């Protein structure tokens, strides 16, 4: 099958800014150029169509964004353990989520940890209970 | 699943027909789509339950308890433990489907994620026991640990302090037949391979329907538009968007019904991860047949094991009681 | 108080009632506007039709009108009875966190909020409800020496309640979830046999609460 696909865009919240990002999913970025057209606005679609900013995921291919080895929280699922942030002059970033914060138990065989404090948490759960009952 | 393809086959007249028909291509992705995001969040919450990604000590000496068959092993490529690498292998073409518009996406945690946060958890219950699923990690014996959930379920602490190798003997023994139950038996894993079954077999007959002439002259809309003038290939083409759309009606629904019935699976895998693997439970039978004791969480695909170790009692004998 | 804030300073705290309320009205919107398409016919106003056209062919144009309209009814319906089945499973949970953790104290773990839970209190919201689960967290955390037992005459003794620690030199006996240190008597422990079997004992001195009161 020739390639095909869906084109979505990755924008963070129009209060921070406004530019976005475009991945095409499960095709390679060579055929990314022509599998647009290029026939769009002069700005803007061409830049987001092409660069050097070009990253090839297992996802698809993502454009506008800029990969980084660096990994934080996921905070735009891009997919394939693979995510986006608008974190820096700030830019849009692409990056593999961290499942969380290294750590490493002292354990020994004849050592034991004991609190020596407390402290009283307060937290909340919202459950929807019903919904309209429509006519 | 692209409608439009799907339904019309890069044909500008069956669009144009289609768009007459209102929005369902539209329901039909957004379903799609809240089913994936479900997906996505169902496997979030099953696994990710844990925030520190804790480490076993590089000794591994817990008073005589072997955890080799649950830690992962670092000769492999992939760092998962053997029963985990079993799994793998034990179970098993989807991408042969595209080709009328039918994309697999891609799922948001890898397997090697998932096989970290398995490993994360395993070392917390071993190092820490339940305290880290409360608040911050506190260090124990596992020998300590173990008489402490023997105290749970009404036993005095001597015994274990008394036959430990009697029962890390028993617990190695017990791993041993477990694993070699699930080498030894393809049917172990019947749900994960039945669902993967299910879910082939929907895609399956959701692309062979688009063969069915559903009362047209043929099933191939070129054909249709070659041998017949518009007067008549209006009407074909007509016929044959609304059999593909009640196809698409009829498998999303049944996708509907299938998602749904994963969520409360899901659910149910998560709530008996948090009250066994995190935690001694007192309810009868829920983590496994007998006096529960703990839980091993161990990943397969698009699914959870979870390993009971239970107490359970073996010789009793005849008293005479007031 | 924090509470308060967590709700003010967070706009998607209440993320799920507003998903459900936008998902109900986006459906009921797209029920209400596929009134407008054709579904093949000439139009889609039924007076339209009948003006128009003679009864003869307004006959099957409002047949196929009636089963365009009738799909999408029975697909807002099959949506329909989906989403309460979800929101029965979601309002079934909340009843048996409500009778487990509001009416009593839950054992279960990550159940009625994270920690060890204490109380659960109820609040009602459009649509749904909010639990507030007050649990005990430990804060401060210290590592002291323990052993598993400790003989005294040759015989094993094994606490009470709690575990034995050691601030270096000394021992105590202290309760698991809070540092409590005690001086070790035969009334927080119990006797179980010699001290020759268990693995790791250590050697201490049991101080016997009768002997006081025997000099005296
Ligand atoms: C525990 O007991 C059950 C119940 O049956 C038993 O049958 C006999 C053995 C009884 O023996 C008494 O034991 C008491 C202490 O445990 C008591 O202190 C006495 O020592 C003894 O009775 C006294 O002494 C004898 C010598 C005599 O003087 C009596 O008059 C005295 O009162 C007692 O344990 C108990 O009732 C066992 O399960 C089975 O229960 C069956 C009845 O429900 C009993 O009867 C049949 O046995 C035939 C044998 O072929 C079976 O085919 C049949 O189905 C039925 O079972 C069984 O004998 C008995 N045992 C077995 C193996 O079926 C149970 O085995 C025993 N032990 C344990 C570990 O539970
Ligand atoms: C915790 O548990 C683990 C796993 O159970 C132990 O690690 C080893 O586990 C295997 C299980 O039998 C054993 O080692 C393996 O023995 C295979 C043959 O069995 C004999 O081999 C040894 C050495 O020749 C004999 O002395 C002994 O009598 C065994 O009966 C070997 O073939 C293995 O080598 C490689 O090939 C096999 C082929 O099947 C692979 O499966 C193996 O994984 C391996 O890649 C292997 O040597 C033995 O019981 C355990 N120890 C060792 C050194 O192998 C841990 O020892 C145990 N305790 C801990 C971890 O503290
Ligand atoms: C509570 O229940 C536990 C078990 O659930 C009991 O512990 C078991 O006791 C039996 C009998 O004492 C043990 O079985 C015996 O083990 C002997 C030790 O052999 C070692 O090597 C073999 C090699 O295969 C191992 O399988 C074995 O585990 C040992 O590591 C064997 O030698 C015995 O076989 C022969 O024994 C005598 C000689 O001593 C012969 O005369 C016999 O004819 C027989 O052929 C026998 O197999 C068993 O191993 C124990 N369990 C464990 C986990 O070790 C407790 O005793 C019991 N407690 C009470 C109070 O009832
Ligand atoms: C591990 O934990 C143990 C137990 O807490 C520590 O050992 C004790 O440490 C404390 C504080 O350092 C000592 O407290 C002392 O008390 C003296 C009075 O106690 C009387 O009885 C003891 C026997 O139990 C006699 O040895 C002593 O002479 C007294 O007759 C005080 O005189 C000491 O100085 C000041 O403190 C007291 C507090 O009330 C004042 O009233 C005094 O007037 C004086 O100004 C001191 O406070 C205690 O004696 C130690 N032993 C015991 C058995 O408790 C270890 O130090 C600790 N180790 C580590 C590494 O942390
Ligand atoms: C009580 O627990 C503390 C920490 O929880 C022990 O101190 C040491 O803290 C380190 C902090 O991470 C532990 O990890 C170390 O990290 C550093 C990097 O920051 C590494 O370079 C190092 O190799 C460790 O991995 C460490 O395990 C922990 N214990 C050590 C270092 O021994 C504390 O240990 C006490 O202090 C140290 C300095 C030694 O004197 C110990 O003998 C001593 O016990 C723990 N104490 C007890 C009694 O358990
Ligand atoms: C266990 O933890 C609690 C708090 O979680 C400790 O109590 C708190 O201790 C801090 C430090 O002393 C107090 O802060 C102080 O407040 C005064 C004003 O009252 C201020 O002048 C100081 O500069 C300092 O900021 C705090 O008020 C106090 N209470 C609370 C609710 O936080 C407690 O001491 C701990 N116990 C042990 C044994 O460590
Ligand atoms: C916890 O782990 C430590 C090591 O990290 C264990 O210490 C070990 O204890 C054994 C038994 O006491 C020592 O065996 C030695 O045997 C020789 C010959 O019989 C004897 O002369 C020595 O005095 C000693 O007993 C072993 O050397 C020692 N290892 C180390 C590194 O010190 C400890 O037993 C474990 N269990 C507990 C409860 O602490
Ligand atoms: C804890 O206390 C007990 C008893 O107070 C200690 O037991 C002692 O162990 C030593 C050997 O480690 C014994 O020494 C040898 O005993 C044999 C058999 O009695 C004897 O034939 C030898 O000539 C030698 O004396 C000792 O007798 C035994 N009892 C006493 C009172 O010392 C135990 O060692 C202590 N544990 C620790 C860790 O210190
Ligand atoms: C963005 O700014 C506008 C106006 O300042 C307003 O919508 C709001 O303050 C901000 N947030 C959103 C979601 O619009
Ligand atoms: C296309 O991308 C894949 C990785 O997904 C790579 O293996 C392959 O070599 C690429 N082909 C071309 C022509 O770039
Ligand atoms: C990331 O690491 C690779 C090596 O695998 C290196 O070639 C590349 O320059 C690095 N990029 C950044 C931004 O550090």
């Amino acid at each position: 099958p020739c390639s095909f696909g869906g084109v979505s865009v990755i924008t963070p919240g129009t209060n921070t800014s406004n530019q976005v990002a475009v991945l095409y999913q499960d095709v390679n970025c060579t055929e990314v150029p022509v599998a647009i057209h290029a026939d769009q606005l002069t700005p803007t679609w061409r830049v987001y169509s092409t660069g050097s900013n070009v990253f090839q995921t297992r996802a698809g291919c993502l454009i506008g964004a800029e990969h980084v080895n660096n990994s934080y929280e996921c905070d735009i699922p891009i997919g394939a353990g693979i995510c986006a942030s608008y974190q820096t002059s700030q830019s849009i970033i692409a990056y593999t989520m961290s499942l969380g914060a290294e750590n490493s138990v002292a354990y020994s065989n004849n050592s034991i940890a004991i609190p020596t404090n407390f402290t009283i948490s307060v937290t909340t759960e919202i459950l929807p209970v019903s919904m309209t009952k429509t006519s | 699943v692209d409608c439009t393809m799907y339904i019309c086959g890069d044909s500008t007249e069956c669009s144009n027909l289609l768009l007459q028909y209102g929005s369902f291509c539209t329901q039909l992705n957004r379903a799609l789509t809240g089913i994936a995001v479900e997906q996505d969040k169902n496997t979030q919450e099953v696994f990710a339950q844990v925030k520190q990604i804790y480490k076993t000590p590089p000794i591994k000496d817990f008073g005589g308890f072997n955890f080799s068959q649950i830690l992962p092993d670092p000769s492999k490529p992939s760092k998962r433990s053997f029963i985990e690498d079993l799994l793998f292998n034990k179970v098993t073409l989807i991408c042969a489907q595209k080709f009328n518009g039918l994309t697999v996406l891609p799922p948001l945690l890898t397997d090697e994620m998932i096989a970290q946060y398995t490993s994360a958890l395993l070392a917390g219950t071993i190092t820490s026991g339940w305290t880290f699923g409360a608040g911050a990690a506190l260090q124990i014996p596992f020998a300590m640990q173990m008489a402490y959930r023997f105290n749970g379920i009404g036993v005095t602490q001597n015994v274990l302090y008394e036959n430990q190798k009697l029962i890390a003997n028993q617990f190695n023994s017990a791993i041993g037949k477990i694993q070699d139950s699930l080498s030894s038996t393809a049917s172990a894993l019947g749900k994960l391979q039945d669902v993967v079954n299910q879910n082939a077999q929907a895609l399956n007959t959701l692309v062979k329907q688009l063969s069915s002439n559903f009362g047209a002259i043929s099933s191939v809309l070129n054909d249709i538009l070659s041998r017949l003038d518009p007067p008549e290939a209006e009407v074909q083409i007509d016929r044959l968007i609304t059999g593909r759309l009640q196809s698409l009606q009829t498998y999303v629904t049944q996708q509907l019904i299938r998602a749904a019935e994963i969520r409360a699976s899901a659910n149910l895998a998560a709530t008996k991860m948090s009250e066994c693997v995190l935690g001694q439970s007192k309810r009868v039978d829920f983590c496994g047949k007998g006096y529960h004791l703990m839980s091993f969480p161990q990943s397969a695909p698009h699914g959870v094991v979870f390993l009971h170790v239970t107490y359970v009692p073996a010789q009793e004998k005849n008293f005479t009681t007031a | 108080g924090k509470i308060q804030d967590s709700l003010s300073s967070t706009a998607s705290a209440l993320g799920k009632l507003q998903d459900v309320v936008n998902q109900n009205a986006q459906a009921l919107n797209t029920l209400v506007k596929q009134l407008s398409s054709n579904f093949g016919a000439i139009s889609s106003v039924l007076n339209d039709i009948l003006s128009r056209l003679d009864p003869p062919e307004a006959e099957v144009q409002i047949d196929r009108l009636i089963t365009g309209r009738l799909q999408s009814l029975q697909t807002y319906v099959t949506q329909q009875l989906i989403r309460a089945a979800e929101i029965r499973a979601s309002a079934n949970l909340a009843a048996t966190k409500m009778s487990e953790c509001v009416l009593g104290q839950s054992k279960r773990v990550d159940f009625c909020g994270k920690g060890y839970h204490l109380m659960s209190f109820p609040q009602s919201a459009p649509h749904g409800v909010v639990f507030l689960h007050v649990t005990y967290v430990p804060a401060q955390e210290k590592n002291f020496t323990t052993a598993p037992a400790i003989c005294h005459d040759g015989k094993a003794h094994f606490p009470r309640e709690g575990v034995f620690v050691s601030n270096g030199t000394h021992w105590f006996v202290t309760q698991r979830n809070f540092y409590e240190p005690q001086i070790i008597t035969t009334d927080n422990t119990f006797v179980s046999g010699n001290c020759d079997v268990v693995i790791g004992i250590v050697n201490n001195t049991v101080y016997d609460p009768l002997q006081p009161e025997l000099d005296s």
